């Protein structure tokens, strides 16, 4: 289990 | 658009859910699971394009891939360090590979297990919280609910344009 990738695009 | 991406040792993107109501209509049937994060990421922001939540063309759009570290990998902490290391270059390969979209800038924010679980909560991205978190340190002026609608770019500014002095 690695991570969490949280993207905002703008 | 915000979105969260829990990634596998293999970096394959294992579930594909929102973090805010924006990102969750640009992921309504979007099949992007099992897939590597570099082409997840890729294919979501042409999508934010295609929907038009945000202008391609027009502002000089940043675009925020943030990453943190997983709550269950924080069971002991003996080479965290290590971890958010190969996760800081994991999230620089994203930056270096989506940035081929046009007039697409990308910010990268690694952060820890807090940002994350505040930031479900929140409604937003880990590093769109995590510059919310600093600009209510460098003001205080900004509230939650703005954050929502409100581009990360923006967030920028509210952050460099710090009026906690009067």
């Amino acid at each position: 289990m690695y991570g969490y990738i949280c993207v905002d695009i703008n | 658009p915000s979105v969260e991406l829990v990634i596998d040792e293999t970096c394959r993107v294992l579930e594909v859910r929102p973090q805010n109501k924006d990102g969750e209509q640009l992921i309504s049937g979007l099949e992007l699971l099992d897939k590597n994060v570099e082409d997840v990421v890729y294919e979501l922001i042409n999508r934010s394009i295609s929907f038009g939540f945000v202008k391609a063309d027009d502002n000089r759009k940043i675009v925020l891939i943030s990453g943190a570290l997983n709550d269950k990998r924080n069971e002991l902490k003996t080479k965290k360090e290590n971890d958010e290391a190969e996760l800081t270059e994991l999230l620089d390969n994203i930056k270096a590979r989506v940035d081929r979209i046009d007039n697409i800038k990308v910010r990268t924010i690694t952060a820890t297990s807090r940002e994350r679980k505040d930031a479900l909560k929140y409604g937003l991205s880990m590093g769109k919280y995590c510059l919310y978190l600093e600009a209510q340190e460098l003001n205080g002026s900004i509230t939650i609910d703005e954050v929502h609608d409100m581009s990360i770019s923006d967030m920028i500014e509210k952050l460099e344009h710090h009026h906690h002095h009067h």
